């Protein structure tokens, strides 16, 4: 979102769109724990810039608890992968704007 | 005259974004309901009348009925990330969706497509920046290795004796570990104990 | 009750005239586009799914699906004219349809049918009068003959070569006419470059099938044999005793046969079509010996070149050089299938127009101009001829000024414009003047050098005459179903 | 399209003549109309239209 | 009664020119967005599931259901511009049908067909002549060359690297440099590492013989065997007796005939795919044997270095150093199957760049900057070309305003403005003047090193032009059920 800002042009907007993107997964955390997502961003948003993203959705106690601490690592590779994966497809789709299947 | 015949689809200018975003956005919204230690297990029961209750994303959409192109896409997705690594399947599904759902709005603006695609290129380019940065490089390191077992065999059947599987695990690999091969390392199987 | 069964569509008097005619009209017009330089050719494809690109009229017509009765003979009157002398075959279509056109606004006016047919036979008979005396008769001659297998060339899609199809066919058929005839000349389509690589054999040529053989024979003694060559030794031995080093099969060779074929150094070749077979009977000399085994060495033709050229990458024998070779072949190259297809079509008729000189040396200035001309002398005729008939010897001349009306049409010049000044001019610059399309404007058609045919001329106006009168009678006809 | 060619050869004068229908010297044959009028028909029909692109929506109501 | 049957569909006049039009229209613009560095891909599916992602037009119109007439000649105009000079493809499609757009609106005015192909073939004489007078002759050197691969890699994925990667497409292309046939430079994608990695091969390499077996072998004498080595020691006795210490068996081989293999130190790895089998051929230069006693001393390809290494955790087998590679690998590393995707994408264009550079030297400012400055010139003759060619021209020059319009579209950018801010600044620089679509804007192509092949442009013209030419002709389509 900072970057979209310190980066104008109409890719601004898809930046800020796209960070929009990556507040799904937490939001869906909060969702699929039964925690209000909306409510729950409220204090993970907040409780995140404020101690560091150490923190982040205590799916097990409904809220925001610093996670390296509730011993929940994932390696890089997972995020890191998943993030590319998912972009490079939903890119190719976006760029097919017509399909002719016979039969 | 008629340039194709019947039994087709032609999706053209929006109705090419529209599909793909209300085609997407649900199968993404399925898989979403799976994810975390509290996701929703589903039932795929194909037209064979065997069930399947599963948690995996990869695994629910090798049983669903997916004539869509754009659906057949998110599968290629779960599949690959099921094929490399697997942890996470799930992710890959409801973040794509997510991309396209917001995606959507910045079409309807009009906004043209490829350039959609650019915006969320270079973000993405700079999110890995960032999360190589936040990262805390791990230390033959016992205690992370047995840990980071314990985070993927979570959730699930084997939950129960995640103790046990992340032990054999980070053994497993520091054994053949020389750049680690995943062929030096036979899974033997057999019904017992 | 019904007068006739069930499915039998009738049609009486007039009733029967507006649907002849009209179904003329529009088949007429149809083809009328494929007249002059500016001949917009159409693709029809048959159940097969075949593309046909022509534009050649007869071509049309004989590859439309027609099952309109009067509109079936459109299609012979333009079949005949193909099989006359070719050139005018959209000439004779057009000019029927206006000529029923006028004729039918004739009768709605009261006039009798019968008045109509008398005034437009009589006018047939004059006009077949006047063409032989206005007819521009000219000089044979190499100079004369290009002159007129150049007139011939263009409006088609291989104007762009112009020259080469010119002399091409000027070579050809003057080797051999002694009383020439068009089924001397084999004209072959071969793929790859443009036509301005066509060539001119003197021979026939065809397709051999052994490799070992003598590609290149010289004067060789061609055997021509229709029996197949299965069983294969005292066949293919009966033959190099005989001393043919050329072997022409009609049906298909064993391999055995050909074998021995290739030992023998002789240049075999199977599959020939009974028509390649004639050609080569009275090109070389050659006796289409049935059996293998009466073959002899009186019935082997001499052939001076019988070598194997790649000519586009496909091999061909060709045997040339003969002792009285009476049947050339026409090398035709062509860089798309579609062009290779037009060229060709047009290759013939040229090869009719010049058989109709070898048997009329006259020639008149087409382009509209002789039509005009004509037009102007039968109206005065008309004139001349008192009663109702003077009505339809006129109209009758009126339908020539369809042909150039046509001519400034496919090109969008105002008919009615064109046509008042040409007349004029024409009634001034004689014959000669015509309509020039690549600058619409009169012109001197003589000096042009468009000159048709006067015999092609002829049977036109004869053809299309005879054959409307005829769809004009049969007023009456139910069917039988 | 012949006009164009014989404006921009001949100069300005010449124009259309209706009459005999072939691109004439105006000037020379004596068509002439006041610029005035020139003026008006330009600025009157450019205002006229500026005006109905200028509408996006209207009320007329029986 | 009647002169068709009912579905003898008869479209004369201009019923048959509009249909034929709009559908031709149509189907180019399906691939009007395929056009450019970021063209819109289509996943064409065959009924049966099989969907192809192309975005080479030919391919597209090759796999597509096209079931009407004026719609598989655009499949033909495709095809005749794969198979001449092949990119472009898009292009001449969709001008033959935007030509067929800018006429219309003449037509139903009654501007005569023929008449509007008079214009429009004056129209692109005129333009394909001005390509012979306004091309840019440039020079070899290995200096030039790269700069021409760095240019054709710039402004993508790969400009993070393409000063490695432009060095191997020149190489490439230097070293099998006779008239250069991409059907020899092979690139070879691995996910694993970085593009850091990727190196150009002297021959080709593969995705083994023992855990430990001769990673690095000096000169190699390759073994190609078809059959499987199972049943075994016969047949690995056959392969010593010949000398061949690398055999490369397409199908699995044997546990214990492997044992064999390390022992008289012969390199053998099992199941070779099909198509690798035959790339070994091509490369070290080995002979493929079915059975193992059909390899002989004469069946030994040979090759500098074949190495075994773990590009990514599997471990790979390489054959460079090839006598006359005349059939090379470009091994391609990178961390993903996308990069590593555009990457085999835009080396392959680099290669045909470099490519055009060696053989034709008469280039142009590509990104549509030959076309503005045509519809420049051809408005100006417009003047000098008073009556209808006049206003024709002009449209046609309009027309040719597509190929940068539809280019910038292909990205994101306003058609305007750029259309506009082009017709400016090329008026005021030079002929040079394009649209640097990676940049969106107007931009110098001498200078932006922007170029192609001066036949490019001329064989799209003409190709495309005469196309329409033929829908106008034909003013009429039977068929005949």
């Amino acid at each position: 979102s900072q970057e979209a800002d310190k980066c104008p042009t109409l890719e601004q907007y898809a930046m800020r769109a796209f960070a929009d993107a990556l507040e799904v997964i937490p939001m869906a955390l909060a969702e699929n724990s039964g925690m209000n997502p909306i409510q729950t961003m409220t204090e993970v948003r907040a409780r995140q810039v404020k101690e560091n993203p150490a923190l982040g959705i205590d799916c097990l106690h409904k809220g925001t608890n610093d996670m390296k601490h509730q011993h929940v690592i994932e390696t890089l590779i997972g995020k890191k992968q998943q993030i590319s994966l998912a972009t490079q497809m939903v890119r190719m789709i976006l760029k097919i704007d017509d399909i002719r299947k016979p039969g | 005259i008629i340039k194709d015949q019947d039994r087709k689809s032609r999706l053209m200018g929006l109705e090419a974004l529209k599909s793909h975003i209300m085609a997407a956005k649900a199968v993404a919204n399925t898989m979403k309901t799976s994810l975390g230690p509290n996701g929703l297990d589903k039932m795929m029961v194909d037209k064979d009348g065997d069930v399947t209750v599963t948690n995996d994303g990869a695994t629910i959409l090798s049983m669903m009925d997916v004539d869509h192109q754009i659906a057949k896409l998110m599968v290629e997705l779960s599949k690959s990330q099921d094929d490399e690594i697997g942890d996470g399947t799930t992710g890959v599904v409801v973040l794509a969706g997510a991309l396209l759902e917001e995606a959507e709005q910045l079409l309807d603006r009009g906004i043209h497509p490829i350039r959609i695609a650019d915006g969320y290129e270079q973000a993405a380019r700079i999110a890995i920046e960032h999360l190589d940065k936040i990262s805390d490089s791990v230390l033959k390191n016992t205690e992370p290795l047995i840990q980071t077992a314990k985070t993927t065999l979570g959730s699930k059947v084997v939950n129960s004796c995640h103790r046990q599987m992340a032990e054999i695990a980070v053994n497993a690999v520091l054994t053949v570990a020389d750049d680690v091969d995943f062929e030096l390392i036979k899974v033997e199987g057999k019904v017992g104990g | 009750q019904m007068l006739k069964e069930g499915a039998k569509h009738f049609s009486g008097l007039e009733e029967a005239v507006y649907r002849n005619i009209q179904a003329c009209k529009e088949l007429a017009q149809t083809t009328r586009t494929a007249y002059g330089p500016n001949g917009m050719n159409k693709m029809v494809i048959n159940h097969l799914e075949k593309l046909f690109v022509t534009n050649d009229a007869a071509t049309i017509l004989r590859e439309l699906e027609v099952q309109h009765p009067a509109a079936k003979m459109i299609v012979m009157a333009s079949h005949m004219q193909e099989q006359e002398v070719g050139d005018g075959t959209n000439f004779v279509l057009v000019f029927a349809g206006a000529l029923l056109e006028l004729a039918e606004e004739l009768l709605r006016l009261g006039l009798s049918v019968s008045e109509v047919i008398e005034g437009y036979e009589i006018a047939c008979k004059k006009a077949h009068e006047i063409l032989p005396d206005l007819v521009c008769c000219s000089a044979r001659d190499v100079d004369e003959v290009s002159s007129l297998l150049h007139t011939s060339v263009m409006s088609k899609q291989y104007g762009n070569e112009v020259f080469l199809a010119k002399l091409i066919a000027q070579a050809c058929v003057s080797i051999f006419p002694d009383h020439f005839n068009v089924d001397n000349i084999r004209v072959c389509k071969i793929l790859g470059s443009g036509v301005h690589s066509s060539s001119v054999l003197h021979g026939m040529v065809f397709k051999k099938e052994t490799e070992g053989d003598v590609t290149s024979v010289k004067d060789a003694k061609i055997a021509v044999y229709s029996c197949p060559f299965d069983g294969m030794d005292a066949q293919v031995k009966a033959i190099a005793d005989t001393g043919a080093n050329v072997v022409v099969t009609g049906g298909r060779v064993a391999d055995m046969a050909l074998h021995y074929a290739n030992k023998y150094n002789i240049m075999l070749v199977r599959l020939n079509s009974k028509w390649d077979l004639r050609r080569l009977c009275k090109t070389v000399g050659a006796t289409a010996l049935p059996r293998l085994n009466p073959p002899v060495l009186e019935e082997m033709g001499h052939c001076d070149s019988v070598y194997l050229s790649e000519v586009g990458d496909t091999q061909v024998v060709v045997f040339k050089h003969e002792k009285e070779g009476a049947i050339s072949t026409i090398v035709l190259r062509g860089s798309t299938d579609n062009l290779m297809d037009d060229i060709e079509r047009a290759v013939d008729d040229g090869v009719n127009t010049f058989k109709v000189l070898t048997r009329d040396k006259r020639l008149v200035p087409g382009g509209g101009a002789t039509e005009i001309e004509l037009a102007k002398q039968i109206t005065s005729y008309g004139e001349t001829c008192p009663g109702l008939e003077q009505y339809a010897i006129k109209k009758f001349a009126e339908a020539f000024e369809a042909i150039p009306r046509a001519l400034a049409e496919n090109s969008g010049v105002k008919a009615n414009e064109v046509i008042s000044k040409l007349y004029a001019v024409h009634q001034e610059g004689n014959k000669n003047v015509g309509l020039d399309i690549e600058v619409p404007a009169v012109k001197d058609m003589l000096e042009a050098g468009v000159l048709d045919t006067y015999l092609g001329k002829y049977w036109a106006i004869k053809l299309a005459t005879n054959a409307a009168v005829t769809v004009l009678r049969v007023d009456q006809i139910i069917m039988a179903k | 399209a012949k006009l164009r060619a014989f404006h921009n050869e001949a100069l300005k004068w010449i124009g259309l003549d209706l009459v005999n229908g072939k691109p004439r010297d105006n000037k020379q044959a004596g068509v002439f109309e006041p610029t005035i009028v020139k003026v008006k028909s330009l600025k009157f029909a450019t205002e006229a239209a500026i005006t109905i692109l200028r509408i996006d929506d209207l009320i007329k109501l029986h | 009664v009647i002169l068709l049957k009912e579905g003898t569909d008869s479209s004369q006049g201009i019923p048959q020119l509009v249909s034929n039009i709009s559908a031709c229209q149509v189907i180019a613009e399906a691939v009007r967005t395929t056009l450019g560095p970021r063209g819109m891909d289509k996943l064409i599916v065959d009924g049966r599931g099989k969907a192809t992602i192309s975005n080479d037009g030919a391919t597209i119109l090759k796999l597509l259901d096209v079931v009407h007439p004026a719609a598989k000649t655009l499949v033909d105009i495709a095809k005749s511009q794969d198979a001449e000079v092949g990119d472009g493809t898009t292009s001449v499609t969709l001008l033959a049908a935007e030509f067929l757009k800018q006429v219309k609106p003449y037509v139903e005015e009654g501007l005569h067909p023929q008449i509007i192909i008079r214009a429009f073939r004056t129209a692109t004489q005129l333009a394909v002549n001005k390509i012979k007078e306004i091309a840019v002759t440039v020079k070899e050197q290995r200096k030039l060359l790269e700069k021409c691969a760095m240019t054709a890699l710039s402004s993508k994925l790969i400009s993070q690297q393409k000063a490695f990667f432009a060095k191997m497409v020149v190489d490439a292309v230097m070293m099998l440099d006779d008239l250069l046939q991409l059907k020899m430079i092979g690139i070879k994608k691995v996910q694993g590492g970085a593009l850091e990695e990727s190196q150009l091969v002297a021959g080709v390499a593969f995705k083994a013989g023992f855990e430990m077996q001769p990673k690095k072998y000096h000169n190699p004498m390759i073994a190609l065997l078809n059959v499987e080595l199972e049943l075994l020691y016969d047949k690995l006795e056959k392969i010593h007796h010949s000398g061949a210490k690398v055999v490369l068996s397409k199908l699995p081989i044997g546990d214990v005939a492997t044992q064999y293999f390390a022992d008289r130190d012969m390199f053998c790895a099992g199941r070779v795919p099909e198509e690798d089998l035959k790339r070994t051929m091509m490369a070290c230069g080995g002979s493929i044997q079915t059975s193992v006693n059909a390899l002989s001393s004469d069946v030994l390809g040979r090759c500098q270095v074949f190495e075994e290494t773990q590009i990514g955790g599997e471990r790979y087998n390489f054959f460079t150093g090839c006598p006359k590679a005349k059939t090379c690998t470009i091994i391609l590393r990178g961390g993903a199957e996308q990069f590593m995707e555009e990457t085999e994408r835009s080396l392959h264009d680099a290669i045909m760049i470099v490519r055009r550079a060696i053989k034709n030297d008469s280039v142009v400012a590509g990104g549509g900057a030959i076309e503005m400055e045509l519809s420049k010139y051809l408005r100006d003759y417009s003047r000098t070309i008073p009556g209808k060619q006049q206003l024709l021209i002009g449209a046609y020059a309009k027309a040719l305003e597509i190929i940068p319009r539809q280019l910038c579209d292909n990205a994101g950018f306003d058609a305007t403005n750029i259309l506009n801010k082009l017709r400016a600044r090329h008026a005021q620089g030079g002929m040079w003047y394009g649209v640097d679509i990676n940049t969106e804007d107007i931009a110098d192509n001498f200078e932006a090193f922007v170029w192609e092949p001066a036949m490019v442009r001329i064989n799209a013209l003409t190709a495309a032009s005469e196309a329409a030419c033929l829908i106008v002709s034909v003013d009429e389509t039977i068929k005949n059920p």
